[PDB]
């Protein structure tokens, strides 16, 4: 698919910057499903959450936490909970309606959960924008731009 | 003579070769591309669209003084870059067309 | 921001209790801690008789009464979410009542992992020590003594990380520790002894023993038996040392134990609780050996009856055993030696009204606003209409667990979605089975989801409407959509199975309740979770999955997709706000989309890009979003109008923060009192039943009221002595921050109970005090 | 015929008689 030539491309580019902040491969996402690695079009998603980005444009963003916490789902990272399954579910009936959902599949995808072993901006913009051969010269991108356009991407081909 | 060497420079930009020509239509921008080092490891930068201007501009005296041109865009790449890299396996495959059609000008 | 949080309703949802001589040497006292509330009561022939009702500047998490050698009457230990740990004395000095803190001090530790049971507070029987399981590999014991006046404490390196429940036990020449644990090699039962001089553990009395695999609670035996007593499962043990004595009795594998509560002084007898609310006595026969001695002979449960799902249980007197319930009421209840003709020794005496859980509610108006949510959960489940008086609770059991509830005004009806747990066959008769009329949908213990129609008069289950086998039934919403001139009730689904991660199937179906009767008007299948759905401006709004989806209503009755938003992570949460919307996510916290008519698709404004876990959001206004996160705090944020570059104007900064010590499930738009210093008004509702309000000051009045926290802060003395600025501070396991933007209303509040000359030393240089307190009695008339 | 609820704790046979 084009989305998916896309992201291969912005894959291939990213692999040398050296200032670029891919989320971690072993995150929580990963393990819940939630983000799907098999297929490139992942770092497009990544790109437009603001879970991988360019350091040299945003040097201060907050960390994403490496795996939820118990309320959230209930589960050490990687480990077995202690809590028995019927108190994990009566916890989990305190919980709003979309809340109590995304807890119980939280909780039944991160329990079977194993860990993973372990600036171009303006190029990257003009990339998914497709117009690297239309562009002016003077014309510079961030990585605000370059989340743009990938949102506008992802909006447009998803 | 010149319309033979702008024959080349077409078959060049045709789309066959795209696959592995792309970095080459354009100059090497700085500040898109995050290279804060081009300036200082390379003096006189060239690219296919300069040389195409410069045929429009009938600035070669010669089919040579166009193989100059384009050996200096090669030559840089093939210097500023690592060898392996993807660039210079894409230069390298460039520079085959232009001998393979050069070589018969 | 500035922002005024108020408490309407205090936490109902009982967290724990104990027994003990507390406000004197004769009284027999129970003490119930509610979250941030601790209530006293003296047991009398009347009854419960509450003494002193108190409000500490943290989350309860230990309550125990120890009586040290010397003292007249018990003493209480109270350690909270925050590490406040506090000894308290009750004293009476004629008509004045105080709760002195004999000792104070914050036990945290800047390094440590939080343990997955909680915060475990267990004192010794002879009152040596207090110890405290607060994380992995560590057990801190504070040395009980009149010159540890700061609970300077020290800690012991525990080699077993997962430790699931502690005590101490009795009859012991040195302090000794029975816990349950976990290893690769299963669950194990292990003793250790402090050594408080040598500040380090010995080995125990009797060696490690191998238990059940869900081996959840000790219970150390007093004298005559001594040991300890494990419940799992679906078996019951009793360790000491050489004697083993293990009961698999059939009559539990039904339903987990949650509590106990020792009856007999000497531990031959104790209560339990299961989670379908069902009471057991243990019995534990004696046998008076001929050498002196007495052991242990046999183990014995039966099944004394039906209860609330009890949190906790504490037997008073007489046969009369307290309740503690947070999924439900609590109540006082009876113990008989005859039974009701039914098998059930159990009778109940009183009922206490808990609220907890709100997992949802809104306000509508049967010009006087009330509240109708949905609360409890299971049996206890069921709808509650608050209206102000003060607040007057009126209760409509549902014996199921309310989901959603939405108000359709043209109908005089509430739709409720509500889940029963059958086995298929039902446990018990609830709303579901018995209503009016009802209807299944066309294209272990399982969960039944059901769309409950209930009148508003009668708030009688009209209809119900059973629907797929496998699914759930998430968001709800009653509007008119498009051109129909219909209201209708639409509902969003999810299909789930055990082999998918994320639901691949999900539905929404639109019904129409119309001459007491339901049809289902229309079918869309869709490939995710419906999580939210918002009635905007005429079309239906909805989040999929991590899609955001607006949809139009046709002609033909049927959903036509307008426009997509793919940017989110799971979008759990959705609030909108003229052509505004805001996309509240699993973790990436709060969205601003910008619907463009003329466009018709999605823009995004601005992105709350700090990581919050948010269980609950709401717009304030157009520039300022207030959100709920997990760690009991709430968050204001705003578009940066100080933003001169785009990647400034892609962050909405939070201007606001507060521990509230609440997890919110609810905002809702909407006022208790009859149509100020402040304006707007947003009630929340929250897991422990409390009801909040949020509203909006100004510059002027934010600053007068934070001067005023300051001075009532320096005035008026604290429970424990913990600092309020402390409590208040924004906090999660990663970041603490002084709040900021927000004003504890109820700090406020308290300033019209305190001494006249308090008020003038409060009110010194600032203005007299008559204007302050109309001030304040503005604020409450909130 | 519970005799096992037969001897349960008093503290005070006046409490909870004038409930
Ligand atoms: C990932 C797509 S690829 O086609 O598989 N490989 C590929 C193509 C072109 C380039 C370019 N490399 C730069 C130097 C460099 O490594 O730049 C970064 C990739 C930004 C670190 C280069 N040297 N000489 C020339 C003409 N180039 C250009 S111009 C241009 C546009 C691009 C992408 C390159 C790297 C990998
Ligand atoms: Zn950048």
């Amino acid at each position: 698919s084009p989305l998916e030539s896309l992201a291969w491309q912005v894959k291939c580019l990213l692999k040398y910057s050296t200032t670029w902040k891919p989320l971690n491969p072993n995150s929580w996402l990963y393990h819940a499903k939630l983000l799907d690695p098999s297929t490139p079009v992942h770092i497009l998603r990544e790109i437009g959450l603001r879970l991988s980005h360019c350091s040299h444009c945003v040097p201060k963003l907050e960390p994403i936490p490496e795996w939820p916490p118990l309320a959230s789902c209930g589960v050490p990272p990687f480990q077995k909970p202690l809590t028995s399954p019927s108190r994990l579910s009566r916890d989990h009936a305190t919980l709003n309606g979309a809340l109590q959902f995304a807890t119980k599949q939280l909780s039944r995808t991160l329990s079977r959960a194993t860990p993973i072993p372990e600036c171009c901006c303006g190029w990257l913009t003009k990339t998914v924008k497709e117009t690297t051969r239309t562009e002016p010269i003077n014309t510079t991108y961030s990585y605000t731009d370059f989340q743009k356009a990938v949102n506008k991407l992802l909006t447009a081909s998803l | 003579q010149l319309k033979c060497c702008s024959g080349i420079l077409k078959e060049m930009f045709a789309k066959k070769h795209a696959a592995y020509a792309w970095p080459f239509y354009k100059p090497v921008d700085v500040e898109a591309l995050g290279l804060h080092d081009y300036c200082d490891i390379i003096k006189h930068p060239m690219d296919m669209s300069t040389i195409k201007s410069k045929l429009e501009a009938r600035e070669y005296r010669d089919a040579q003084e166009f193989g100059a041109d384009v050996r200096l865009m090669f030559s840089n790449c093939y210097k500023y870059n690592p060898p392996d890299h993807e660039v210079v396996a894409m230069a390298r495959k460039l520079q085959d067309v232009f001998e393979m059609r050069f070589a018969k000008m | 921001s500035y922002n005024y949080v108020v408490t309407a309703q205090k936490p109902t949802a009982v967290n724990g209790c104990v027994t003990g001589h507390f406000t004197s040497a004769e009284d027999l006292n129970l003490l119930i801690a509610k979250n941030t509330r601790l209530e006293i009561y003296v047991v009398t022939a009347e009854g419960l008789r509450p003494v002193k009702e108190v409000g500490m500047y943290g989350k309860i998490a230990v309550m125990e009464l120890f009586r040290p050698k010397g003292e007249s009457k018990d003493l209480l230990f109270i350690l909270t979410a925050k590490y406040n740990a506090c000894i308290l004395e009750y004293k009476q000095s004629g008509e004045s009542i105080d709760i002195i803190t004999r000792a104070h001090g914050n036990v945290q530790d800047r390094i440590g992992r939080p343990s997955e049971t909680g915060i475990i507070g267990i004192i010794d029987p002879e009152c040596r020590m207090i110890g405290l399981r607060l994380y992995d590999g560590l057990f801190k014991v504070i040395p009980l003594d009149r010159d540890n006046k700061e609970l300077k404490a020290f800690n012991i390196r525990l080699e077993e990380l997962h430790v699931i429940d502690v005590k101490f036990l009795y009859g012991c020449q040195a302090p000794t520790i029975c816990f349950v644990y976990q290893d690769p090699q299963g669950r194990h039962v292990k003793t250790y002894e402090v050594s408080l001089r040598e500040k380090e553990f010995n080995k125990g009395p009797w060696k490690q023993e191998n238990v059940e695999a869900e081996a959840s609670m000790v219970i150390a035996v007093p004298e005559p038996f001594g040991g300890a007593i494990i419940i799992g499962q679906e078996s019951i043990t009793y360790h000491n040392g050489d004697k083993y004595l293990a009961i698999a009795p059939p009559i539990i594998k039904q339903s987990t134990i949650v509590c106990h509560n020792r009856v007999d002084p000497n531990g031959s007898r104790y209560l339990l609780g299961d989670m379908e609310g069902r009471l057991f006595m243990l019995l534990l026969e004696k046998e008076e050996q001929m050498d002196g001695t007495v052991t242990l002979k046999d183990l014995r449960v039966e099944l004394l009856g039906e209860t609330s799902i009890a949190e906790c249980l504490t037997y008073l007197d007489n046969g009369v055993v307290f309740v503690g319930s947070r999924l439900g009421d609590s109540q006082l209840v009876k113990l008989n030696v005859d039974s009701n003709e039914q098998g059930s020794y159990v009778v109940a005496m009183e009922t206490f009204t808990n609220l907890g859980p709100i997992v949802d509610m809104c306000v509508v108006d049967l010009g006087q606003g009330q509240l109708v949510t949905c609360s409890g959960a299971f049996k206890e489940g069921s709808l509650r209409i608050i209206r102000n008086g003060k607040l007057h609770i009126r209760t409509v059991p549902l014996y199921e667990s309310p989901r959603k509830i939405c108000y359709q005004e043209v109908s005089q009806c509430f739709g409720v979605l509500s889940s029963r747990i059958e086995v298929t066959t039902a446990l018990r008769p609830s709303a579901s089975t018995q209503a009016l009329s009802s209807s299944v949908s066309s294209s272990e213990e399982v969960e039944v989801h059901n769309l409950l129609i209930i009148d508003q008069h009668t708030f009688e289950v009209l209809h119900a409407h059973q629907f797929l086998q496998n699914e759930y039934a998430l968001s709800l919403v009653s509007c008119k959509l498009g051109k129909d001139p219909n209201t209708y009730f639409i509902v969003g689904t999810a299909m789930v199975y055990p082999e998918e991660a994320e639901p691949k199937q999900g539905r929404i179906v639109v019904f129409q309740y119309s001459d007491g009767k339901l049809q289902t008007v229309a079918e869309k299948e869709v490939k995710g979770a419906v999580y939210s759905m918002v009635e905007f401006n005429g079309k239906l709004l909805a989040s999929i999955n991590s899609t955001v989806r607006l949809y139009e209503w046709t002609t033909e009755k049927e959903l036509r997709t307008e426009c997509n938003h793919y940017n989110n992570i799971m979008a759990l949460y959705l609030k909108t706000k003229g052509d505004f919307i805001l996309v509240g996510d699993l973790m990436r916290s709060v969205l601003l989309l910008a619907y463009k008519p003329m466009e018709g698709n999605f823009e995004e404004i601005a992105r709350d890009f700090n990581p919050n876990w948010m269980s609950a959001v709401e717009i304030l206004d157009d520039d300022n979003f207030l959100g709920a996160e997990n760690a009991f705090n709430l968050f204001v944020c705003q578009k940066d109008s100080a933003a001169t570059t785009d990647e400034e104007r892609q962050h909405l900064q939070e201007v606001g923060l507060f521990h509230l010590g609440e997890f919110v499930n609810v905002f809702c738009h909407g006022s208790l009192v009859m149509q100020t210093p402040t304006q707007g008004s947003v009630l929340f509702g929250t897991v422990n039943g409390m009801i909040g309000l949020v509203t909006s000051l100004s510059e002027s009045w934010y600053n007068l009221l934070l001067d005023m926290q300051n001075r009532l802060n320096k005035v008026i003395k604290s429970v424990g002595k913990i600092e309020h600025s402390f409590w208040r501070s924004f906090h999660t396991e990663r970041k603490t921050e002084p709040a900021t933007g927000f004003i504890d209303g109820d700090l406020i509040e308290s300033f019209l109970d305190i001494s006249r000359p308090k008020m003038q030393e409060v009110v010194a240089n600032l203005a007299t005090a008559d204007d302050l307190i109309k001030v304040v009695e503005e604020l409450t008339r909130i | 015929m519970a005799d096992f609820l037969k001897g349960l704790p008093v503290y005070n046979k006046s409490n909870f008689s004038r409930f």
